[PDB]
RNA sequence: GUAAAUUUAACUGUUAGUCCAAAGAGGAACAGCUCUUUGGACACUAGGAAAAAACCUUGUAGAGAGAGUAAAAAAUUUAACA
């Protein structure tokens, strides 16, 4: 599990759907999308940042080519910080224990 | 030359080294002629080198067939399934040890040019760059020269 | 009241020294865009008797006015979209190292 | 001068090269003098002993210093 | 149109070269360094009176040295080992 | 008031030293606590390792271009370091971080030599042709794990 | 490694902007000043002996 | 960033339309602004081969200024092949008779003599006055500033800062002026 | 201050020369001209003066996805008058 990533082993369908599952345990309201980045909106080559927003706080921001993609990669954003496997993470600690 | 050879990326067997440490050398076999001239090298380090050299190395099976040959050489197989085969022939006993011992440092992997000398799954902490890494947002998140509320 | 940079874009960056002033110690936590700052995500987009049935509007181009239309559509020139030959497809590897 | 800056042992650019400030190394030297850079010897702590022969640096002050020990002053 | 007849930078009509503000500033820290070596030049520990046969005794003994390495060529010592040695190439396994 | 009056850029004002050195202070203690109660995840490090400054972190691999004189799957440590930093905060070293500050650890993983390289020599008209094939040793660094702890005083 | 950092750590790179910013600010300071005052903060240098 | 592994590298290399106002402003420094972002320079992920130029759309370009007498004297030549076709025209001929053509010729000479001079060009957008098509203006993301401040006249000064200049010399009572 | 030098033994090749700086001669105080002298460079490396044998920087050889530097960018805009 080096270099691979939650949901490359882990393979879920319609993340958002889960998401909204797990913030109904956690007691937190529902997540809103909306677009804090856009660019290319009439090309060819889009490019589009939808941010997840609880009680209008940040929770995840993800990129996508469309709306429809952007907002699902936020909520394997938004689950990959809940689940505590964000990329920045903690590396597995190989050392002989003490 | 680079663009008339094959390349490759820096990389391990297994992830070596993270865990564990596993030696990537699995076989040797050796060709030594009992008469032959250009084994006479070949013949010293059985004698005195490939007994200490085989304790050393417990994970290593060394072969060591005596047949007639012209050019003796080392058969050297490797975890990965590589399989490296390296002449012998006229080399002294320190020669020889000296490239037995470089076969067991290897990992197996092709010996070709490696186009960056290093390697990570995680180039960065705290988020690659993105055009939008370094822009301020605006209210309402207004493109330039947009009206609001027309 | 003094900051080096605007704190507004990347990330707010505080600047220390330790006491023996031989480390320099940067706090630079990340910023989150404002809720105000973002704008709504556009999800809105007859008795028929027929079934409306899927119809093929892809009509087929000559090379000329395909490549004109492929140049217009992703801002590039016309070179581009011809072919090459046989000599610099085979020439292409088609299993290339991969890295990470 | 390409002789004169062999004898004095000025082969290799940017190598320092310690030389007596005597009448007739100096001759040599203002031959040369568009070639090199003078500075004087400086001995803070003064001339190396045989205790401290391996312990000696030169520094770009010009400054031969007998103590060298590769960490920041604690004052 | 511009052509400079024959060679650019040799003959009677040349391309004119012009000084740079960075061509200056390096002739003039070069110059200001000469400067400083005419300084230290000007303060000679030793009169030329003291100076003389200071060091006479550590250069006669130099090329002492030399003479002694110019005069001890001879060829190398040869050796019975070096020449029975060379029968173990035959030497083969019982 | 003029275009030439004034300099072009704004005037800054620095804070005060007595008052900075307080602020210096709490930012150090700041990012002290957040060591002592880990509230990092991966730590990426920049060592000076065979003349070359390398950015590394954890599970990553390094090609050193000269053999080390060690044994296969032995541990050092890599006491140069000139930066560690994590999501949130960055350590710099003025110009190198102290040993108790910041710990790396690397294993040798790997005792091997480059590829072949060509070294040709060719003057037109002049006879004049040498070819070389050198192989440079080189050694394989897996950078096992990057430690710090909490000695920002 | 610069590089490397605006890449892969533009948070980081920033606050080396930052510090280049202030180390810059300080020598200003210290061309404008007739020398009564002390040295800036970040332009204090660690003496190795 | 926790993106996953082809969002990550879209977002990365994405194209981003800049707007510049060209009114007022000489064309060399709008094509030195515009050179920069059309070969990517501006990017920390820049190379040659990643072909990561961004589209810059330039606007009011006729209401270019040009620095002393560059009007009357600089000369944009052509020749059309043929004999006798040598063409020259000052900067005012060429401005009048196009008037985008200044700042495209500006910005063509700045990009790197290469083959891919002619697609960063497809990515540059310029405008005679402030229309822009709505399709252009939808997909800007952010407007560069001008590279020179242009200075004011002198009615467009308010009297606090009329009345802050303070006067410098005395007329005489008697003089005509 | 330096490490070369002479002698002895055995030979080959070079003996059709270019520019620059300097002191001169011939020509016309012409030549990328011709002839000597002092020195440099070229006929060997690399950087620079746009391209560039002769100007400038720099030489001793390998690998590096480190670093400090050397030479190194052209300046200038003018006619009133008792
Ligand atoms: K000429
Ligand atoms: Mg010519
Ligand atoms: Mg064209
Ligand atoms: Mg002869
Ligand atoms: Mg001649
Ligand atoms: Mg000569
Ligand atoms: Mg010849
Ligand atoms: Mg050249
Ligand atoms: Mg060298």
């Amino acid at each position: 599990m080096t270099g691979k990533e939650l949901f490359e082993m882990w393979k879920i369908i319609n993340p958002m759907g889960l998401l909204v599952e797990e913030l109904k345990k956690r007691n937190v309201s529902a997540p809103e999308s909306r677009l804090t980045r856009q660019s290319g909106g009439t090309t060819a080559l889009p490019l589009y940042f939808v941010g997840l927003y609880c009680d209008k706080k940040l929770i995840a921001e993800g990129p996508g080519e469309t709306v429809l993609v952007a907002e699902e990669e936020a909520a394997r954003v938004a689950l990959r910080k809940l689940y505590g496997f964000t990329e920045n993470r903690r590396p597995w600690n190989y050392s002989k224990p003490k | 030359t680079a663009r008339g050879t094959p390349s490759r990326f820096l990389a391990s067997v297994l992830h070596n080294g993270l865990g564990r440490y596993v030696q990537q050398l699995q076989r040797l076999s050796f060709s030594v002629s009992r008469d032959g001239a250009s084994s006479r090298g070949a013949r010293e380090f059985v004698e005195r080198e490939v007994i200490d050299f085989a304790r050393r190395n417990p994970g290593v099976v060394i072969y060591v067939n005596s047949r007639p040959c012209c050019v003796p050489r080392v058969v050297a197989e490797y975890l990965n399934g590589a399989v490296r085969e390296e002449s012998i022939h006229c080399k002294s006993v320190e020669e020889i040890s000296t490239l037995v011992q470089k076969l067991a440092d290897q990992s197996g992997l092709d010996v070709i040019r490696i186009r960056k000398p290093f390697h990570t799954d995680n180039p960065s902490i705290q988020g690659q760059w993105h055009p939008f890494t370094n822009k301020p947002t605006t209210f309402r998140g207004l493109r330039p020269r947009e009206v609001q509320d027309p | 009241t003094y900051s080096p940079l605007p704190d507004d874009y990347n990330c707010n960056v505080e600047l220390a020294l330790t006491s023996d002033g031989r480390t320099i110690v940067c706090y630079h936590p990340s910023v989150d865009i404002p809720y105000e700052h973002t704008k709504p995500i556009p999800r809105p987009d007859h008795d028929q008797v027929l079934k409306t049935r899927l119809e093929e509007k892809v009509e087929h181009l000559e090379e000329g006015p395909m490549i004109e239309q492929l140049s217009k559509m992703f801002f590039t020139t016309k070179h581009r979209w011809y072919p090459h030959g046989r000599y610099h497809r085979c020439r292409k590897n088609l299993n290339p190292p991969k890295d990470r | 001068e390409k002789d004169i800056i062999k004898m004095l042992g000025l082969e290799k650019a940017h190598t320092p090269q310690v030389h007596k400030n005597i009448p007739s190394v100096n001759a040599k030297l203002k031959v040369v003098k568009h070639l090199i850079r003078i500075k004087p010897l400086k001995l803070p702590q003064g001339l190396p002993a045989e205790e401290n022969m391996s312990n000696t640096c030169l520094k770009s002050t010009g400054e031969l210093v007998v103590q060298w020990h590769l960490k920041p002053v604690e004052q | 149109r511009g052509r400079i007849p024959g060679r650019q930078w040799i003959g009677k009509h040349r391309r004119p070269r012009f000084v740079s503000l960075r061509a200056k500033q390096n002739m003039i820290r070069r110059l200001e360094i000469e400067a400083e070596n005419h300084y230290w030049l000007s303060m000679p520990y030793m009169t030329r009176e003291q100076e003389r046969g200071h060091a006479a005794v550590r250069r006669r003994e130099a090329f002492e040295a030399i003479k002694a390495a110019a005069t001890s060529k001879f060829p190398p010592h040869r050796f019975i080992a070096d020449q029975l040695d060379h029968l173990n190439v035959t030497k083969k396994w019982s | 008031k003029t275009s030439l009056s004034s300099p072009p850029w704004p005037e800054v004002v620095l804070p005060d030293p007595v008052e900075e050195t307080r602020h210096h202070a709490e930012v150090v203690k700041k990012v002290n606590e957040m060591i002592v109660t880990g509230q990092y995840g991966r730590l990426f490090a920049v060592v000076h390792f065979a003349s070359r400054q390398w950015k590394v972190t954890s599970e990553d691999l390094i090609l050193i271009g000269n053999e080390l004189d060690l044994a296969c799957g032995e541990r050092i440590r890599l006491e140069k370091v000139l930066l560690v930093g994590a999501d949130n905060f960055t350590l710099l070293g003025k110009p190198l971080l102290g040993k108790d500050l910041v710990r790396v650890e690397a294993t040798v993983i790997e005792k091997t030599e480059s590829w072949p390289r060509i070294i040709m020599r060719f003057r037109k008209r002049k006879n004049f042709k040498k070819k070389r094939i050198v192989t440079t040793p080189q050694t394989v660094l897996r950078i096992n794990s990057i430690e710090i702890a909490p000695c920002l005083l | 490694v610069l590089a490397d950092l605006a890449i892969y750590e533009p948070k980081t790179f920033k606050s080396l902007a930052a510090l280049a910013s202030r180390r810059r600010h300080e020598g200003f300071a210290a061309a404008l000043g007739d020398g009564k005052e002390p040295e800036g903060i970040f332009s204090r240098v660690v003496q190795y002996h | 960033s926790s993106f996953s592994r082809a969002p990550q590298q879209w977002a990365t290399f994405a194209r981003i339309w800049y707007l510049l106002d060209g009114k007022m402003q000489p064309p060399g420094k709008l094509a030195a602004m515009a050179s920069i972002r059309l070969q990517g320079l501006h990017k920390p992920v820049y190379h040659a081969l990643s072909d990561c130029g961004d589209h810059v759309v330039i606007m009011n370009t006729r209401h270019i200024a040009f620095s002393g007498n560059k009007w009357e004297q600089k000369v944009y030549s052509s020749h059309t092949g043929y004999p006798g076709g040598f063409r020259q025209v000052t900067a005012a001929q060429l401005h009048l008779r196009d008037p985008v053509a200044i700042v495209k010729l500006a910005i063509y000479g700045m990009l790197p003599k290469n083959l891919h001079r002619r697609t960063m060009m497809e990515r540059l957008h310029l405008f005679p006055d402030e229309y822009i098509p709505e399709d252009i203006l939808k997909n800007l993301v952010e407007e560069l500033p001008q590279p020179r401040k242009i200075p004011k006249r002198l009615d467009e000064y308010t009297q606090e800062e009329i009345d802050a200049f303070p006067r410098l010399w005395t007329p005489p009572e008697d003089y005509r002026l």
